[PDB]
């Protein structure tokens, strides 16, 4: 390198080019995949990451772990991005994507080292991915009976499979039934904001409950609140967006009087405005009053005198859930409080839940929303329970969209690898090596399951390969029985779209990583 | 064994993946589990000395030097300045036990430590930690079922409260208030029973006011079926005692009205000034007259008042109290049976609260005056007034009485009880051991480890009382097996008998169930963590 | 000119054009002596809002009347180059009459 | 912005509300729909009223989107919805589209 | 006009799932309760509502 009097780029620019650059990219991808390797399958383990603030997070979810690691390697960030994509589109399988992509790169690393043109590898990946996705769509098992009990069983099995990798796997049947009921209660869009999740410290996991209605925490009651009754057997709920307080009429409103009786009239007029609002609310027939805006102490005492319930500063999401469950409308004005705009629930009650007070709206028959109340011994315990429930909810929603399932435990990927190897045996031979490498890389998931559970991976892989070659589609890893078993009759079911998206994203990430030849880093500003 | 990986590429080019990867750290595999188990063992061994009647307290100092001598496990763990994440998990477990139950905050930590020690031994023998967690969960289910089997029911009726007194006494035995043991237990039981929705519903804790004032003696602590107020009468010449007071609760300051909206009253002539002055005077006179018209004897205000109103109240034989806080206003209204009136125009006779006696109390040579409102007809709110020789025993008595109130609340929620002193733990260990015999071999080790971890509580109790742990626990277990009696425990107080039913050592069943459940779940979560990624920065 | 019409509905090309070079501010302006508005009802507020733009609308209407008097057909057109700003209301009013206007000229 | 009372009375009359924050998007919507951006709350006259075959709220992936959709294969403005697994990949596809 | 073609990037499903829409797509949410119209009559206001 001859030092030119005037340099081309800025001083401090770092450039890496050639085969070593791509080899380093592959190595970094395997480094990232190692950080989430052991969080796979029922015998997976959780990871603990402490940020700069010292607040640790404990998670089994691959996407969460990858997000918490502050990856700065440009090629390694592709794995994090595809994990995020898998989480967004599917919600489950955020670990399999990273393992599959890294395994593809590892399998093609020896061919890169010997100067193979990366376009050939990219073409082979595209062909193999298309064939695998077509095979998944072809062999996926679906039932064209539209039986309600069969659909319930399918969803429960899918939720159990999605849940059988987390700390709540011991209560997986309980939580799966809860999640299936919650997803059924949603009407048509399966909006996540219609499934509230409340975490209350203290209590066993089995103490968690699903309320067919809405529940939210008590919100800074004023004086005179304890004088209000706390149980109603057929209340009508007035959902409001109104500030029931004594206040200025407007921010820019100014009152100019020049006589004492005018002063008294103005004071009485403010009081009469507040009492007019309260009287309209009372004569609307409602017994429970909820407001997004604050409700003052005067209104609280007024409602206490009428044996009514008030709760101000209710969060907007909780008001939306209450409106969906009870069937009213959030009124910003109280001038027309008719019967059609008032919510109605069978029972309203405030109860003690683990050192906190919660308002319960139960008995809603037309409820299109639900609330989870999760109990646990720690903040991170309940957070990870929420993450597991989110995985299950996304799985059940996608299965509602289409009831196509493939047996889990690596059975589907062993079948795909067998099919891809059979295809690759019948091509000229330059693409044969790469497609065979793709098929071999497809074996990572069962191998990782066997490694995490403490098996001998090689023997189980040989048995799986022989079983698939000799006939048998849904034979996967049996963790408890130390052997292999038909994972379809074992009800290890996952939606086909999970594996479809996993393969697509992993292939795209591998192709993008391989397609790069030079990395240039400008000096930081 | 830190920072993760370091290769700098096979070709010598820089290999940077994680930001600040040269300053971070990570622990993997069985080594991280061993470190976590060591941390939990340290925390549990520190906590285990404060278990039982013979348990000792911990003197805790905060950042600013404030000293809190306490025996409450949750409080101790909350005031510890720990840095290990597993220690924080143990603190969270104790706080969760405090929230759900309020009693047994020290048993959960000891049980979790014992469970993790047995898990360490099993891991050294070469078992997957998930298998250990599954065995622990199965044994916990068996133990919970056995606890349900061997429980007993008690009456939660007001006419006969002896079982409630015994349960509160058992709760308070380990605290410093055991000198006034029966008095404290009785006042706690009465407080809980007074403020409670009888039909098995919740016990509302903002209806119990707990205040402590220095001086006097712990025996002077009493239950007031009313409200104690830190305020006093506004005028120095007002009478210090009112009999058969008809309270008038008001939330309007005894001042001329003021509109909330931005307002300007224009004075344009001398006649306007005269009218304004007369209006102010008439406002004061008419508010006093409206208060007096209802026949009230005592007027309680929240926002205070000014000199003219004060002297008019004194002149009209109306004792008054000002600047009473909102919660105290609500408590007074609830106890006296009156309603809260927002302005004098709405004040009527039917909204007046009735108090048999309102008095001002002096506290020695301190200038401090506090107001007693009691002798209400059907007071639905109660207050506990605690005295002591120093503020520290006052705080300890506060938390001990809170424990007793929580225990009686648990009894109200569920009246099934089991007998303490380690009898329940010994019976659960026996049931787990019997179950493990019929169970297949692989998880038999985990179930036996769970039983051994359960046996720590009788061992800790016997060691704290000076007896030999292993000898006493083995003798009690053999006696329990020989004759069917799950009530035999550790004679901590040396009363001559091992039968805790005769000794009246009573525990809430849901408390023990919550202890076992929370310990099992926390131990499972700790066992499932096999990787730590700390920043390792050690910032200033 | 290095600026164009600021309203999307303005014609992009006028064949025969009358050029009106003006230095008159067609945007809203504030009273020099701290005017301030006082009203006691929403209807009064709406009336005051509608009546506060009469000064600008008068000059806009003068321009409109001149255009309608000069070119009664659609063959010709007006281009108004103003050295001062033109608020969106005046731009809309002029565009409704098929007049292209430019503001903030040098 | 949308006032609370305005949102109330719009909900009462079953009127869909969309709040386009950027004026470029407002202009593009006016072009693709055929409406005129009214500077006041006056009711739109017949010519100024915009028309579209279907407007609805939908979720693509995990993003909430509002879709102004024409059934006819024609219009002033057409949009391309690019899916992908990485942001960089979609940026590259967008450059190719450009 | 080049600017009449709009590109909306939504993550998740691979580029093979891309499609063209005769209209516009905004990554936003509705303010009110109505979320679907079949015979839209859009009225556009440049002023606050
Ligand atoms: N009961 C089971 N037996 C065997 N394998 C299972 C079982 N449940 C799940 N698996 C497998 O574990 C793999 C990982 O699933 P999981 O860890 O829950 O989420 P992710 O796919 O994000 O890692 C899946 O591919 C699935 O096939
Ligand atoms: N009089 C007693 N005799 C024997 N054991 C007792 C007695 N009182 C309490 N214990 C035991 O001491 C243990 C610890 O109780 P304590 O220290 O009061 O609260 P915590 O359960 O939070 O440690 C309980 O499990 C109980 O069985
Ligand atoms: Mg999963
Ligand atoms: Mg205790």
């Amino acid at each position: 390198m001859m030092p030119t009097p005037v340099i081309l780029l800025k001083e401090g620019t770092d450039s890496s080019q050639g085969i070593p650059q791509l080899v380093s990219n592959i190595s970094a991808c395997q480094v990232i995949a190692e950080a989430v390797r052991t969080t796979l399958g029922p015998r997976g383990m959780d990871k603990l990451i402490v940020d700069g603030r010292g607040k640790a997070t404990i998670s089994n979810d691959g996407a969460t772990i990858l997000k918490l690691l502050d990856v700065v390697h440009p090629a390694a960030k592709t794995l994090v991005d595809i994990a995020k994509s898998q989480d967004a589109e599917v919600g489950d399988g955020t670990t399999s994507v990273t393992l599959l992509a890294a395994e593809f790169l590892k399998q093609v690393k020896p061919y890169v080292e010997e100067g193979l043109h990366p376009q050939i590898i990219i073409r082979a990946f595209r062909t193999a991915t298309q064939l695998a996705v077509n095979k998944i769509k072809e062999i996926a098992v679906t039932v064209k009976k539209a039986d309600k009990v069969e659909q319930r069983k399918l969803l429960e099995k899918c939720a159990m499979t999605a849940l059988s990798s987390k700390l709540i796997s011991q209560q997986k049947a309980f939580f799966a039934k809860m999640v299936v009921d919650a997803v059924m209660m949603l009407d048509d869009l399966l909006q996540l904001k219609m499934i509230g999740i409340k975490k209350v410290q203290g209590g066993a996991l089995e103490d968690s409950q699903l309320v067919a209605g809405v529940a939210f925490k008590k919100t800074f009651s004023y004086a005179g609140f304890e004088m209000q009754p706390k149980k109603y057997h057929n209340p009508k709920i007035a959902l409001l967006n109104v500030e029931l307080e004594l206040k200025a009429e407007k921010d820019n409103a100014e009152i100019r009087v020049h006589t004492v009786e005018d002063y008294q009239a103005i004071v009485d007029a403010e009081w009469n405005i507040l009492y007019d609002k309260l009287e309209k609310i009372h004569h609307s027939g409602a017994k429970v009053v909820l407001s997004k805006l604050p409700i003052g102490d005067v209104a609280t005492q007024y409602f206490a005198d009428r044996d009514m319930f008030c709760a101000g500063r209710v969060p907007e999401e909780d008001l939306k859930r209450t409106m969906m469950a009870c069937g009213g409308s959030i009124q910003t004005s109280v001038n027309a409080l008719s019967a059609d705009v008032l919510g109605r629930c069978q029972v309203f009650e405030e109860t003690q839940i683990g050192g906190e007070r919660y308002n319960f709206f139960t008995g809603c028959p037309k409820a299109k929303t639900c609330t989870f109340i999760l109990r646990g011994g720690a903040e991170q315990f309940m957070e990870e329970t929420e993450r597991s429930l989110h995985d299950a909810i996304m799985i059940v929603r996608r299965a509602i969209k289409n009831d196509s399932v493939v047996a889990g435990g690596g059975a589907i990927e062993m079948e795909l690898s067998k099919y891809l190897r059979d295809y690759s045996r019948t091509i000229p031979g330059k693409q044969q090596l790469l497609i065979g490498a793709y098929a071999k890389a497809l074996e990572i998931i069962p191998r990782q399951l066997c490694d995490n559970a403490g098996f001998d991976a090689t023997n189980i892989l040989n048995k799986l390969r022989a079983r698939h070659a000799q006939g048998g589609t849904w034979y996967g890893v049996d963790i408890n029985n130390e052997d292999i078993a038909d994972n379809f009759e074992a009800f290890v079911w996952e939606p086909a779209m999970v594996r479809i998206n996993a393969l697509t994203a992993a292939s795209e990430a591998a192709c993008l990583i391989v397609s790069v030849d030079e990395t240039i880093k400008n000096p930081r500003s | 064994a830190s920072m993760g990986t370091l290769a700098f590429d096979e070709y010598g080019r820089p290999f940077l993946i994680i930001k600040d990867q040269d300053r971070k750290s990570r622990l993997m595999g069985l080594e991280a589990l061993k470190s976590h188990i060591m941390a939990a063992k340290a925390v549990a061994n520190t906590m285990r000395t404060s278990l039982g009647p013979n348990g000792l307290d911990k003197m805790m100092v905060d950042k600013d030097g404030d000293v809190t001598v306490t025996n409450d496990g949750a409080t101790i763990l909350s005031m510890m300045d720990v840095d290990h994440q597993i220690a924080k998990l143990m603190v969270e477990l104790s706080k969760s036990q405090d929230d759900e139950i309020g009693d047994g905050t020290t048993g959960v930590v000891v049980l979790a430590g014992a469970l993790l020690e047995e898990a360490e031994q099993l891991l050294d023998r070469g078992i997957h930690p998930i298998r250990i967690a599954d065995g622990y969960e199965q044994a916990a289910r068996v133990a919970i079922e056995h606890l349900d089997k061997i429980s007993d029911s008690v009456l939660v009726d007001i006419k006969d409260t002896e079982p409630l007194i015994q349960t509160a006494k058992t709760t308070l035995g380990s605290k410093v208030v055991n000198s006034c043991h029966r008095q404290m237990a009785e006042i706690a039981v009465n407080a809980v029973l007074t403020v409670a929705d009888m039909e098995r519903r919740d016990v509302d804790f903002e209806l119990i006011k707990v205040e402590g004032k220095v001086g006097g003696r712990l025996e002077d602590t009493k239950l007031i079926k009313g409200v104690i107020v830190d305020k006093d009468f506004s005028h120095p010449q007002m009478p210090k005692k009112v009999e058969d007071a008809k309270i008038a609760i008001l939330t309007c300051p005894f001042e001329p009205p003021k509109p909330k909206t931005k307002h300007k009253l224009d004075v344009t002539s001398v006649e306007d000034y005269k009218a304004l002055q007369k209006y102010e005077k008439e406002k004061f006179e008419e508010m006093i007259q409206q208060i007096k018209e209802t026949g009230a004897n005592l007027a309680i205000c929240q926002w205070g008042f000014d000199d003219e109103a004060n002297h008019l109240l004194l002149q009209n034989n109306l004792p008054a109290v000002r600047w009473v806080g909102g919660p105290e206003i609500e408590l007074i209204a609830i106890a006296t049976g009156g309603r809260i009136v927002p302005r004098f125009s709405e004040l009527t006779a039917e909204k007046l609260g009735f108090a048999g006696l309102v008095q001002e109390i002096s506290f020695g040579t301190t200038k401090d005056k506090m107001l007693v409102i009691e002798q209400c007809k059907n007071s639905r709110a109660v207050t506990i007034f605690i005295r002591g020789g120093n503020k520290m025993i006052i705080e300890e008595a506060k938390r001990s009485l809170h424990d007793a109130l929580c225990v009686i609340r648990n009894l109200i929620r569920d009246n099934r009880v089991v007998y303490g002193g380690g009898a329940a733990e010994i019976s659960c260990a026996l049931a787990v051991s019997q179950e493990a015999d019929k169970c297949p071999t692989l998880e038999q080790y985990a179930m036996r480890a769970f039983a051994d971890a359960l046996e720590v509580i009788p061992m800790a109790l016997s060691e704290n009382s000076g007896m030999n742990p292993i000898q006493t626990m083995t003798e009690v277990r053999a006696r329990q097996v020989k004759e069917m009696n799950p009530a035999l425990g550790i004679d901590c107080l040396h009363k001559g008998t091992n039968d805790m039913k005769q000794q009246h050592v009573i525990e809430t069943l849901i408390g023990k169930k919550q202890q076992i459940s929370l310990a099992t779940q926390m131990v499972r979560m700790i066992l499932k963590i096999d990787d730590i990624r700390k920043p390792g920065e050690s910032e200033e | 000119l290095d600026h164009g019409a600021r309203h999307p509905d303005m014609k992009k090309r006028v064949e025969d054009a009358y050029i009106l070079t003006c230095n008159v501010s067609l945007e809203y302006e504030k009273t020099e002596v701290n005017s301030g508005f006082f009203y006691k009802s929403a209807e009064e507020r709406e009336k005051l809002v509608k009546a506060e733009r009469k000064f600008i609308e008068d000059r806009v209407k003068k321009i409109i009347e001149l255009k309608r008097k000069v070119c009664g057909d659609s063959d010709k057109g007006f281009v108004v180059i103003n050295q001062k700003g033109i608020d969106p209301f005046s731009l809309d009013a002029l565009s409704k009459e098929g007049i292209v206007a430019l503001r903030r000229a040098k | 912005k949308v006032a609370d009372m305005a949102l109330h009375y719009a909900n009462k009359y079953n009127i869909m509300l969309v709040r386009l924050n950027s004026k470029w998007d407002l202009r593009r919507l006016c072009k693709t729909v055929g409406a005129t951006a009214l500077p006041r709350l006056t009711p739109p006259v017949l010519e100024e009223m915009g028309h579209c075959d279907s407007v609805y709220l939908s979720e693509v992936g995990d993003t909430q989107v509002v879709v102004f959709k024409h059934e006819k294969e024609d219009g002033a403005i057409s949009t391309i919805v690019l899916r992908g697994s990485t942001d960089n990949l979609m940026d590259d596809i967008e450059r190719a589209v450009d | 006009n080049v600017d009449n073609i709009r590109v909306c990037k939504i993550l998740g499903s691979g580029i093979s799932s891309s499609s063209v829409l005769h209209g516009m797509v905004f990554k936003k949410e509705t303010e009110g309760d109505v979320t679907s119209v079949k015979d839209a009559k859009i009225a556009v206001y440049s002023c606050p509502f």
